[PDB]
């Protein structure tokens, strides 16, 4: 019964420059300093890689929490940028007034060069780029109507800057946490439900109902925002707020008295879009984070801590106990208390997966006022926050391979969940390896189908809507039910989550901020698309955790370890069997189902949800050729990639010229990326020589002996370069087109 | 928290009487969260530091509790104008809650004179706790002959600090500190209350204690919930 | 008036039950956990709370029940609106 | 100081202090002498 309690060591360690200046010295490798070039790359691969520094895990421990300081001083002073950069450099201000005419810019660059010209003209007397980060309606739905609130904020920010690396400091010169400490699961998840999530949730809350609320009321209502009470005259005076909100003029009493009907002026169930805005209404958002506030606050009373009451996760693990399983959930509560990879493995997976969530359900629902009809931020965010999931989970699975091959350990697994799952991985690979295959056949096969009987001329052959035809009858049936649910299955909500489902748009200043989504076969045959991509990128990162330690080719791949090359051109070859490799080819699997998903959603909402709404009706910017085109790859090269690309190439000398550069340079890097796939070492190695000889033969030889890349960081050069070209040419396609007809 | 004295008080624990033995002024053993165990102890978090804390809270909270009901207690009894029966949340210190025109100047030009006298007191006073003893030696216009200290830094003593140096023997200063430490915590929950109803009520704490005693049952925290 | 209304009868019973159950062995408490099999088993605390009553209860099995008592009699309070009892 | 002075000696640095002055020394340039393309 080890008491929970504050453990640290005092100085554990001195503040001098005298490491500093001494590179490498984390290391016992590095620490003798250079010889090849190669070492310079070594320096940089392995300085985070704390595990492999030292094996005292008290001393990993303390680096991870200072490191993570470190990280939260960094985001402190990039969002004190945003909101300074708000304040000083930006329209804010005029948007405020005219919303639907002004485009948000909050960046200006200087007249060098030529270069002010990418100073377009974006309204309210202000020449600036246009921001698609959506900060605008942020602060809007946060109450904030003035550059000086803004300016505040930002050295708020900088100051708690200032506090994060202050803490990484004190935590790891001065008090450093015990390894005891690190190893409280249970208090630190009490803390961070009831504390972080619970607290943080009940804090916002407090912030809308008397800030927000009363603000955007009055905005909505066309008040001039000089002329809108500041937030703390809301605060002090009862007698304003009862105005806006009668139910203000009863106080905290009905809380107390359990009349919380009193209330329900703005502690709404409302459902669907603000009409003026279309946004959510806020009076809904506050309702949200009062019912989260309650159920994070009792999730945080769960764990015994101190005091007998609560649940030992120990326990938990250990009962759950069947007869297929053999031991269980056994030793699961060590390997989640020692490795720090597998903690790792598991919250990239989740954090990743929620980044994805997150994406899908801010366009459906969109949240703040006058995000929905601002088309080029409806797009850049949700492609955003899907390509930070797709990476955070690739990590997963290279943090799991991680544990695999270092912090696992047989004799603490045996006959368990884990220990089972190893001996079937050639049943669980073989039986993913076919469902890939299938997949492949029965999705992408359709288009090859299609484009092929369209070139033959029998379009009545082809799956389509007009011809054979593919619907999602499951999906159509969800998207009823939800529609309906108002009336017999959520019966206090006013309306459908998402006009999504159905019914009828809302059009905020002449433009579509939402509308029903009608799944046709297009819609069936993309879909299945993107089970088949997912599926392939589980089967390779799944394959190389499984794989990890050793496999029917390399009986011993633990001890050869986690980032190797090969063991040699034997066995007829094994290059790239290492779980390091599994991530690697990972990544551009992960970016070619991304690709896909960002080109579904682009083509989608273009053609059957964006458009101009006017007398006759909505027309939308692509037309609705998403249903009838999207059947053939032919239909993506010409009405997708080839038409709206026009936008880009068109680029230059105009405001959005600089998109027009960066469409180029990404596919420059990216094509520059295959020379260190295609290629190897062995040819760079012998063409340094050579080049070596001229440097010697003039005495400017160096005496850092220079050497090819090694093999491994040629496949992390060339991954890394695919990545960024191939991903900066979509990001420079979509703003430049959705900017400029959106 | 035990109200009154006892032994121990109801959070007392056993795993806090490991290392509260009485020593300490105030020492009743309650320590739930096991702030003051001396094991694997630093930073702010330790024995000497939080002792010392709390006599520094006291003290200033003394002050405070007195000095927020004087003025309107006095100018309940006539014995100061009207002009200055002000609550203590009007004098100044919040504007946004009321401000009182009438000081010799602005209260920005006030609260520099505030900043560079606590400068002095504070750093002084902090650099005795840091290097005990080390303000009695450097030259200070010869003041520096009542600043030696005397090894703990809550209790500096000397000849200006205990100007009457009561509780000359061991049992006598022992009985002080627990009276200081008693009435100081009392007065630290007295400001609380001040803030809290100050909040609720929007008044003076005078007025509130006027207005319980009148109608206790219709005046109390319940019925202010509403108004 | 406030005091005697169904919604104070219900929020006193309700935060009585919870107490009264734990003390007298009917709901866990700090120094009883809960088996497996929603059995009261003994349990070690680790700040043994030192307590005069001859049960042992505790200030934590207080707020425990505290909480759990107001959790339930809110839920009965504001679900019996629900249906139209209340 | 000599180890902090020994740090800003390190490649990196140096690079970022030595291309920070190279750049503003052209920005600067072309700020006072727009569009150069002949000597002239
Ligand atoms: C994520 C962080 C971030 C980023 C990427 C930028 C980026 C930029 N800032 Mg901003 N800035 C930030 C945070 C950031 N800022 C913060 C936290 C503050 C508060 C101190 C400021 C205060 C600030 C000012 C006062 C100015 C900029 C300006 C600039 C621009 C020119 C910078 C330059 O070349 O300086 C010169 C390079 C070196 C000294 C090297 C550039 C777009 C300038 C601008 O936009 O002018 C039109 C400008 O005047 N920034
Ligand atoms: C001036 C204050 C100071 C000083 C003199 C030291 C000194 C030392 N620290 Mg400490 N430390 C400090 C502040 C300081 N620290 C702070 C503020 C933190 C919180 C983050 C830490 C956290 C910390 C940890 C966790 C560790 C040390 C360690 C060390 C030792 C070696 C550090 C080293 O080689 O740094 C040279 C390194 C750099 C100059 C890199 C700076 C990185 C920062 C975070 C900036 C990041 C910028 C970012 C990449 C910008 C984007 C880049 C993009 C634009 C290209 C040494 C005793 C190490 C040790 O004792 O090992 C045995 C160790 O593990 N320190
Ligand atoms: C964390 C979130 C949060 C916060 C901080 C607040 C804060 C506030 N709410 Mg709000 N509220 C919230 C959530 C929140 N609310 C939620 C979720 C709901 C929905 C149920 C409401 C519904 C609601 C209503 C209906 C009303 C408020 C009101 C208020 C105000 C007065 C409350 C009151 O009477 O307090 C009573 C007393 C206290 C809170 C105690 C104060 C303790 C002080 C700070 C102690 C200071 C001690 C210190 C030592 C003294 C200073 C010394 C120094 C100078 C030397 C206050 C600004 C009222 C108001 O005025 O609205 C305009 C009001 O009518 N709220
Ligand atoms: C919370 C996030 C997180 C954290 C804390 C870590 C932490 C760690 N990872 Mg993991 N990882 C993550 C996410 C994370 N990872 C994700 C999302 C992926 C998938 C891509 C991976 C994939 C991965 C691999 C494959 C490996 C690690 C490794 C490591 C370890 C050493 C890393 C190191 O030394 O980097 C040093 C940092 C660098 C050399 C800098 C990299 C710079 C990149 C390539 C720049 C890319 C472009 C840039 C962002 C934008 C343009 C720049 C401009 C100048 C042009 C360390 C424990 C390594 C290890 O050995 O672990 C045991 C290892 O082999 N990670
Ligand atoms: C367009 C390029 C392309 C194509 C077609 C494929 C195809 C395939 N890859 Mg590969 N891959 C590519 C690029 C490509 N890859 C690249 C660039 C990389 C490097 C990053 C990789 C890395 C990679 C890995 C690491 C893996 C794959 C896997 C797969 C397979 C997926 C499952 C499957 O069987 O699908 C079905 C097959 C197809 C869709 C191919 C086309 C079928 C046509 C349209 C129909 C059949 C034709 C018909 C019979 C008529 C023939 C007539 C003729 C005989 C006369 C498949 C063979 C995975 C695998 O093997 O899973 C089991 C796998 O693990 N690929
Ligand atoms: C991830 C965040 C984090 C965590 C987990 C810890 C953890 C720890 N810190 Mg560290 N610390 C942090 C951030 C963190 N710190 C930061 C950001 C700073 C810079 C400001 C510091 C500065 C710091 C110091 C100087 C010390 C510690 C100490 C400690 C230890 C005891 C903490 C304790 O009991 O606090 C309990 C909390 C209190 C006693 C203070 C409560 C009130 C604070 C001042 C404000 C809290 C604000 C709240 C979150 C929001 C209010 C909302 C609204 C009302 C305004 C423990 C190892 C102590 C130590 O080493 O002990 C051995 C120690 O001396 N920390
Ligand atoms: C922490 C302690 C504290 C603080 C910060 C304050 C602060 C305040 N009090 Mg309060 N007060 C306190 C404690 C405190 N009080 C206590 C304990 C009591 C009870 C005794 C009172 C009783 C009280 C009353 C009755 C009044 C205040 C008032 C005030 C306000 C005006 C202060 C002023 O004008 O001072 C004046 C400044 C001084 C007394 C210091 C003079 C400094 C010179 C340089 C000294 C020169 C000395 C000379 C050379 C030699 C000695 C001469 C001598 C022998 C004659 C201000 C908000 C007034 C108010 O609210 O007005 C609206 C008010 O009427 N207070
Ligand atoms: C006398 C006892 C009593 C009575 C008569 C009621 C009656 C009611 N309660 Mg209440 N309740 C009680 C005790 C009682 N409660 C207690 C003791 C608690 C504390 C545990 C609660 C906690 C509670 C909550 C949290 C909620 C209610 C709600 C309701 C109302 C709607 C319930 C319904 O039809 O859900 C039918 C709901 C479904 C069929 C949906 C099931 C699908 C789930 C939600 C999906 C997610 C599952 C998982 C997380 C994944 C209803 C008037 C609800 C309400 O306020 O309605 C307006 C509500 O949200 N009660
Ligand atoms: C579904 C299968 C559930 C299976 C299920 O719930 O089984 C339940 C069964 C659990 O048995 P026990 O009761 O002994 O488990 C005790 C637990 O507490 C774990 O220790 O699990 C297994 O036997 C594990 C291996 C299942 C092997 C399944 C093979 C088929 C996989 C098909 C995958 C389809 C994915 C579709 C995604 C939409
Ligand atoms: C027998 C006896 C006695 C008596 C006692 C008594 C009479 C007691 C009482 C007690 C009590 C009377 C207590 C209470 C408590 C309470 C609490 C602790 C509460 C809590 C609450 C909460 C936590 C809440 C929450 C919430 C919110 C806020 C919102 C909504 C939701 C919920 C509900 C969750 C004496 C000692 C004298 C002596 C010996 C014997
Ligand atoms: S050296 Fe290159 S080609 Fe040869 S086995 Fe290793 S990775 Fe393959």
């Amino acid at each position: 019964a080890k008491k929970v309690k504050i453990a640290v060591d005092r100085n554990p360690v001195e503040t001098s420059f005298e490491k500093w200046a001494k590179p490498g010295h984390f290391s016992r490798t590095l620490s003798k300093g250079p010889n090849t070039t190669t070492w310079i790359w070594n320096l940089h691969a392995d300085a985070h890689d704390f595990d492999s520094h030292t094996s005292d895990l008290e001393e990993i421990s303390r680096k991870v929490f200072s490191a993570h300081f470190g990280q939260l001083g960094i985001i402190f002073i990039w969002l004190s940028g945003m909101y300074f950069h708000g304040a000083r450099f930006s329209n804010y201000e005029a948007w405020l007034s005219d919303p639907t005419h002004i485009k948000p810019s909050a960046q200006v660059v200087w007249p060098i060069v030529g270069q002010e010209i990418l100073n377009g003209d974006v309204g309210g007397g202000f020449q600036g780029i246009q921001i698609t980060s959506g900060f605008f309606q942020l602060w809007r739905a946060s109450g904030i109507t003035s550059e000086l609130q803004l300016y505040t904020t930002a050295i708020g920010g900088l100051v708690m800057a200032a506090a994060m690396f202050f803490a990484g400091w004190f935590h790891y010169h001065k008090a450093a946490p015990k390894l005891e400490w690190f190893q409280n699961v249970e208090s630190m998840l009490n803390h961070h439900l009831g504390g972080l999530l619970g607290l943080g949730s009940l804090a916002w809350a407090g912030h809308q109902i008397h800030v927000s609320l009363p603000v955007n009321k009055l905005l909505d209502a066309g008040v001039d925002p000089k002329e809108i009470p500041l937030p703390h005259d809301l605060l002090l005076n009862r007698a304003i707020m009862a105005d806006l909100y009668p139910s203000f003029a009863k106080g905290i009493a009905p809380f107390f008295t359990l009349n919380w009907s009193e209330y329900s002026d703005f502690l709404t169930f409302k459902g669907g879009l603000n009409p003026v805005t279309g946004g959510l209404w806020l009076s809904d958002t506050a309702h949200h984070h009062v019912a989260i506030a309650v159920l994070f606050l009792v999730a945080g009373h769960m764990y015994r801590t101190n005091w007998g009451i609560g649940h030992s996760m120990k326990e938990i693990l250990e009962a759950h106990r069947g007869p297929f399983t053999g031991e269980g959930h056994v030793g699961l509560y060590e390997i989640l208390t020692t490795s720090w990879h597998a903690q790792l493995a598991i919250n990239l997976a989740l954090f990743g997966s929620l980044s994805i969530i997150v994406a899908h359900h801010m366009y459906a629902m969109p949240p703040y006022p006058y995000l929905a009809t601002d088309y080029g931020t409806q797009l850049s965010l949700f492609t955003h926050h899907t390509w930070i999931g797709g990476f955070c989970i690739v990590g997963a699975g290279a943090h799991a391979a991680i544990f695999m091959v270092r912090d696992y350990d047989p004799t603490n697994n045996y006959n368990n969940l884990l220990d089972r799952v190893i001996r079937h991985r050639d049943a669980i690979i073989s039986h993913l390896n076919w469902v890939c295959i299938f997949l492949g056949f029965h999705s992408f096969g359709l288009y090859i189908h299609n484009d092929t009987m369209s070139a033959l001329g029998r379009p009545q052959d082809m799956f389509s809507d007009t011809a054979i035809q593919l619907q999602p009858v499951f999906a159509q049936w969800i998207q009823n039910t939800h529609f309906l649910a108002p009336q017999l299955t959520a019966p206090n909500a006013l309306a459908a989550t998402s006009l999504t489902w159905g019914g009828d748009l809302v059009a905020v200043g002449g433009k579509v901020a939402m509308m029903p989504i009608s799944l046709g076969t297009s819609d069936f045959m993309v879909h299945h698309i993107h089970a088949f991509t997912i599926h392939v990128t589980v089967l390779i990162l799944l394959k190389g955790v499984l794989f990890a330690r050793s496999s029917r080719l390399i009986p011993d791949k633990a001890n050869l370890g986690f980032r190797f090359p090969c063991d040699g051109p034997g066995r007829g070859g094994t290059c790239q069997v290492s779980a390091w490799d599994h991530v690697f080819l990972g990544l551009f699997w992960m970016y070619n189902s991304l690709s896909i998903v960002i080109f579904h959603f682009s083509w989608k909402m273009q053609s059957d949800v964006w458009g101009t709404v006017t007398a006759s009706g909505v027309s939308h910017i692509t037309g609705g050729n998403f249903a009838q085109s999207a059947n053939t790859i032919n239909g993506w090269l010409r009405d997708f990639l080839w038409a709206q690309s026009s936008q880009v190439i068109q680029s230059y000398g105009s405001a959005l010229s600089a998109y027009g550069l960066i469409f180029l340079g990404a596919h420059f890097v990216w094509a520059f990326s295959l020379m260190f796939l295609f290629s190897g070492r062995g040819y760079w190695q012998e063409l340094i020589e050579s080049i070596v000889w001229a440097h010697n033969k003039l005495k400017v030889a160096p005496a850092i002996q220079p050497r090819a890349l090694s093999i491994t960081q040629g496949r992390a050069v060339g991954v890394a370069h695919y990545l960024l070209g191939g991903i900066a040419t979509t990001w420079s396609f979509f703003l430049a087109r959705i900017i400029s007809v959106g | 928290v035990d109200r009154s004295k006892d032994q121990l008080y109801v959070g007392a624990s056993q795993s806090s009487l490991a290392y509260l033995d009485g020593s300490l002024p105030g020492d009743f053993g309650f320590d739930p969260l096991g702030l003051l165990d001396p094991v694997n102890s630093g930073g702010f978090i330790e024995p000497k530091w939080l002792q010392y804390s709390e006599v520094i809270h006291a003290r200033w909270a003394m002050l405070g509790a007195a000095g927020c009901i004087a003025p309107e207690v006095l100018g309940a009894a006539g014995l100061i104008p009207d002009a200055t029966n002000i609550k203590w949340f009007e004098s100044g210190v919040i504007p946004p809650a009321g401000s009182y025109n009438g000081y010799w100047a602005d209260p920005y030009t006030i609260f520099f004179v505030e900043i560079v006298a606590m400068q002095f007191a504070e750093l002084r006073r902090l650099q005795d706790f840091r290097y005990p003893g080390s303000m009695g030696q450097q030259y200070f216009l010869g003041l520096e002959a009542i600043f030696k200290g005397s090894g703990d830094a809550a209790y500096p003593g000397g000849p200006f600090f205990n100007l009457f140096n009561l509780g000359k023997t061991e049992a006598a200063m022992k009985e002080l500190k627990l009276k200081e430490i008693k009435n100081g915590r009392l007065a630290m929950l007295a400001m609380l209350g001040y803030g809290a109803q100050a909040v609720m009520t929007g008044k003076g704490p005078f007025q509130n204690l006027v207005e319980h005693l009148a109608d206790p049952v219709n005046n109390n925290i319940l019925t202010n919930f509403a108004g | 008036g406030f005091i005697g209304s169904s919604t104070n009868l219900i929020m006193v019973a309700s935060t009585t039950a919870t107490l009264a159950a734990a003390r007298f062995g009917l709901a866990p408490t700090v120094k009883k956990n809960t088996t497996a099999g929603l059995k009261l088993v003994d349990s070690k605390n680790s700040a043994g709370v030192i307590s005069n009553d001859p049960a042992g209860f505790t200030i934590v099995d207080v707020l425990a029940m505290g909480a759990a008592g107001h959790g339930l009699g809110v839920g009965i309070v504001l679900g019996l609106k629900g249906i139209g009892a209340l | 100081m000599k180890d902090f002075t020994t740090y800003l000696s390190t490649a990196p640095v140096i690079a970022t202090i030595w291309f920070t002055f190279t750049a503003g020394l052209l920005i600067e340039i072309n700020r006072y002498f727009p569009d150069p393309l002949v000597f002239s």
